[PDB]
């Protein structure tokens, strides 16, 4: 059980397309190109992983531009939007 | 040439006196109507001859003792009304009594009455050509106010479309002037029809400009609109125009202006050479001025009653009853002066004016609470007593819905440092009359505290001083004036049951506006201590006044903002 | 001390201008269009969130898509990207 | 001791030749000391420090004060034995700025000097002696009253008689378009406070940068009230001193160099009406103060006076005798 | 810019070891730039301290900023004596509460007393432990730590605080001469020489006490201290007394190092250089290369503390501990590190 956020800018749009439509089932797009996405067992990460790599074949540019933090339980507390709205709870 | 005939107005001034104890409402045109009415009992004709202006209105309890004046205004040529209307009129003694009656152009009392002055025609065009010759420059903005007598009814475009109460104007932005050119003419041409290219001339010559409104609707237990603005006029405008004005300021603009609405006053530019020109302002005026309902005993003793309960007296008596009857006296004299404040402590400290000051301002108080809470309950910026609380939840779900997430405890104190005096000033000259208090008012609100040989003051015509009895009473009566302020700023305030609550989005603007007057207050006291100033100005800040001794954002924000918010 | 990641997506073609121009002194460019930044004191805080809403008021169109998420010390630790490379790491000692 | 050298000018530049120490201003040696007779230095605004320098001194246990441009007092370069002093001498000023005898005696040789110099620069003028005549035995006949007055609100209130009969007189130097009348107000609405107003917080930032340096606590006062928003010893001991800055304000205002031209009306974000002084001309204005108060006298400039004065402060407290300490007072 | 491990509360430590760089600020930022070249960009939020080794230069609206955020620095020279600070003499938020405090008690005789028992007793005790790691030489060093014990056996019986002072001089000097027999021939030494070094061996370990001193210090002035007014350590020169009161038991870590670093050939005598300063004096000091070798090993050392706890966060914790002694003035709370038996 464990929380992440998962963020990117890949150059051509058609390319992280099929990033952006994989990664809508796995959680909520919080923003432009920001998700929240929620894990229970590391395997579904490897294979996510896994996956992210063949469409980055896919791209043929070597995009190391996916990065993904963790969202711990009172990190979550003290995250926040700029009016002051909490954010990521579950 | 726009007018080529009229009828020669004539008028009637009546001061009458009361009796019995009597009560009216807040518009006298119903009752005193209704009086002439059963009184004459003419008929058809009574609409199509006579006109009624009622100087007094929201003075809602009377009194034995007090008089009433109105002014009764004829049109036509030979005509007996006025005789039968003299004849009748002399016996009424009971209930009413009757004090005198007075011509209304020559001023003469109403004996020898054989033949009254005739305004005529050419009178008008005198009377405007020549205050047109003595007010060109021909580079002025030559702004005049425009007072209502809290009721017109007109028709915006004449619109057929809305079919219903919505067809009148009951808005600012409904104030075409074009709009009211056309109904004036509609007017002035019905009365001298009853006994072409013109209207396209008055298309092309609009200059004039509508500045500052201040117009709302005001609903009679019918409906009417009341309020003040700003008509500004350019310079290539003809005395043809001006001669409408002033007629129309006699005959009356509007729906249904038999029952006597749709009159209206105006108070041009002061320092103007004297003249004086149909209608003067001396004469359609409250026979019995506000000032003198304040300096009555009885009223000045439930004053007393009133305020001895946090008195905090420590002097002796008979000389603060002593100084309250020459104060008295003085007003009475029309020679009248304020004391300044002083700062005591309580703790906290807080400035307070001396005792007797202070009850003569809860007397005015007592005073002025019946007419504006009236005319709170009947008009559109109303406080709601009777909530449907479903309809309360649902506008608090609405506003959630809109994002103001945050709501704040609702103290009315926070905008006493907000006020713009002389936007309240005029909305009382519009509802009670034009008055001599309002002057007084003005300097019992606007006066500087004496602390430790410091002079503070603070920023002419802004403000309410904290700690008087007249304060709460005219803050909340004009508190929907700020809701535009509070639109830019992401603010909302819902009234409910004599109350009301604020709403925002984000609470940044806030702790801004608070470190600012914190900074600022902490400047003021570094240059008290270095450089022996005597005489500080605030704009903001008051609540902490006892601090200094032991871009803009308004003055609200900053009170807002020391107190902490809550979600919903 | 706190350690922040701001992100933000505003179309405004001059306001996005004028936060990347803002936000890029506190802390680095990480991302095209995310930054990390960090505070000692929530009052300096709270001094960069009014110098941001100064700035998205010129849009006119009340754009409100901007995040602060938190960095813990151990979520820190667990960050990483694919290659497995930790991520938002910061030293202890430089020994320039 | 030695001399303890202080930098307030503009941009000046420090080298050392390894057994001086060289202060030079546009490639002129403004200053050569000898290193064993340096106590200090203390820098007050941007002055550029050669590295060798620095070394130098701090091998040679001579603290840097560092100061900012207004006045307000950062720190200093430092090590063990010039830091003692900035310690070792706390709690005998908490303890010596309440007992009230000691407090009281400083507390009337101060007034006596203040209104002594107030009495010495009307006494300069030499042109309208025979109208001032009168002035100068009222400010003789409030001066003899301070030597007795056991209390704090008696010596505020002669004081403040003392300033008003002062400040009432000055309409006969000042042109016909300078000439005020009413109190100081916070918002200024005529010159003549703008000027003295600069003045007056130019004084008080310096002489609380120079009691900072000597080792003081300077919210702990002596005659005026521990409060924050300001410090109170520094507010105090400037008392004395502050005929410079009226003295220099007439004598800026009667030579021309500041005409009605200069001051800018106007008002500000907050919407009150304010009179200002332009930027050229306030630079001008500082400028010539800091030369006036470099200008002190052939020997000692002010902030080494204040630095002496300091110190001698510090033994009155610590001996407890509360004569010792003798004010400035413009002997002629 | 070779880091050294994971951030801690208060921040990172600075060190600029290096050869020669040129300290700058943005405002908001620490720029420190080689002939124009940038080597680091470090933030103003994140900086804890500052150590300067070497000739490293400063300017001066960067000496406005770090003064104004109190953030300290330390400066040395390129033989490791130290010189001097840069600290201000404002409290953390105006609060004079708690340096009050430590002025009063810290001239409290009999507190003041116990403490300093405390950590000559700490002091000696940790030497003879690390006289008694090495196995090869023990019949070489049989009487020397007897009478080691011997002088701490008189430390319980000391009653005034001014024989402190000569019990521990005693006790360093018949430590210190016993360092002949391990070292190397061309490293002997005899005295610990101290504001010039004048030894290869010496250079090693007042250039490793500075670094001790600079971390104690920082984090006895992030705890609310005063480091300048010392309980043991009544006279100094030019060391704060209390940094350099609280590292007496914490610098065998800086005798061990330095003989595993000569005895293991990390350095050799080839890396010192030999000069005359100023007037002209023998010094021997460590090329650049060098000294970045040994204070980055040193720091790394710091690192590897006793599992679970950095240097850092055992110094804090000890801090901690002292200002509760001293605000319930209570001289049992405080405890000496003492080196396992």
């Amino acid at each position: 059980m464990k929380h992440y956020l998962i963020c990117f800018d890949v150059q051509h749009d058609k390319t992280r397309a099929k990033l952006s439509r994989l990664l809508e089932k796995y959680g909520p797009r919080v923003q432009g190109s920001v998700f929240e996405v929620s894990f229970k067992t590391p395997d579904r990460k490897r294979q996510l992983e896994y996956k992210i790599h063949q469409i980055i074949k896919q791209s043929n540019t070597e995009e190391n531009n996916i990065r993904f933090y963790n969202l711990n339980k009172d990190t979550i507390k003290h995250s926040h939007d700029i009016n002051g709205n909490p954010i990521a709870q579950l | 040439m726009i007018l080529p005939s009229f009828p020669d107005l004539t008028g009637l001034v009546v001061n009458l006196k009361f009796t019995a104890r009597a009560e009216f409402s807040l518009n006298h045109e119903m009752a005193v109507d209704a009086f002439l009415r059963h009184s004459l009992n003419l008929g058809e004709s009574y609409s199509h001859h006579l006109s009624i202006i009622t100087p007094e209105n929201g003075r809602l309890f009377y009194r034995e003792g007090d008089t009433y004046r109105f002014v009764v205004i004829a049109m036509g040529n030979q005509q007996q009304t006025n005789s039968i209307w003299h004849t009748l009129i002399n016996h009424l003694r009971k209930n009413i009594k009757l004090e005198s009656l007075n011509d209304l152009f020559d001023g003469i009392p109403v004996s020898s009455k054989e033949s009254l002055d005739a305004y005529t025609l050419q009178r008008a065009m005198e009377q405007g050509l020549a205050w047109h010759k003595a007010a060109n420059l021909t580079e002025q903005p030559l702004d005049i106010q425009w007072y209502w007598q809290s009721t017109v009814r007109i028709l915006h475009a004449d619109h057929k479309q809305h079919k219903g109460e919505q067809r009148y104007c009951r808005d600012a932005v409904q104030l075409t002037p074009l709009l009211l050119l056309k109904r004036i003419y509609e007017t002035l041409n019905n009365v001298a029809t009853y006994f072409n290219h013109q209207a396209w001339l008055k298309e092309q010559a609009q200059y004039i400009e509508i500045q500052h409104p201040d117009l709302y609707w005001i609903d009679t237990p019918l409906g009417g609109m009341a309020g003040n603005f700003t008509l500004s006029l350019k310079p290539g405008i003809e005395p043809g125009l001006l001669a409408m004005l002033i007629l129309t300021q006699m005959v009356g603009v509007g729906q249904r202006r038999t029952s006597g609405l749709g009159k209206y006053w105006l108070k041009h530019s002061l320092k103007h050479a004297h003249l004086i020109l149909g209608l003067k302002p001396n004469r359609v005026t409250r026979s019995q001025t506000l000032l003198d309902c304040i300096i009555q005993p009885h009223i000045i003793s439930q004053a007393i009653a009133e305020i001895e309960k946090k008195t905090n007296i420590d002097t002796l008596n008979e000389r603060t009853l002593s100084q309250v009857q020459s104060a008295i006296g003085q007003l009475r004299k029309h020679q009248y002066q304020a004391p300044k404040l002083q700062g005591f402590t309580i703790e906290r400290l807080l400035a307070v004016s001396p005792l007797y000051d202070r009850i003569l301002q809860k007397a005015a108080a007592i005073v002025l609470t019946p007419g504006l809470d009236a005319i709170m309950s009947q008009a559109s910026y109303g406080y709601r007593k009777g909530l449907s609380r479903q309809q309360v939840r649902y506008e608090i779900q609405n506003a959630y819905r809109q994002g103001y997430h945050w709501v704040y405890e609702s103290d009315i104190e926070d905008f006493f440092d907000a006020v713009y005096r002389p936007q309240l000033i005029n909305r009382l000259k519009s509802l009670l009359g034009n008055d001599p208090l309002w002057e007084q008012i003005e300097s019992w609100l606007g006066q500087d505290i004496h602390i430790k040989d410091t002079i503070i003051e603070r920023t002419p015509n802004l403000g309410l001083p904290q700690g008087s009895p007249l304060s709460p009473l005219l803050a909340n009566f004009i508190l929907d004036d700020f809701d535009s302020d509070l639109e830019t700023h992401g603010f909302k305030i819902i009234r409910f049951a004599d109350d009301f609550i604020i709403l925002c989005k984000s609470q940044h603007e806030a702790q801004q506006a608070a470190h600012a007057v914190e900074q600022s207050l902490k400047e003021v006291k570094l240059s008290i201590n270095v450089e022996k100033t005597h005489i500080i100005q605030l704009n903001q800040g008051f609540r902490f006044l006892g601090y200094l001794f032991r871009t803009n954002l308004p003055p609200w924000l900053a009170n807002l903002g020391t107190k902490s918010p809550q979600p919903l």
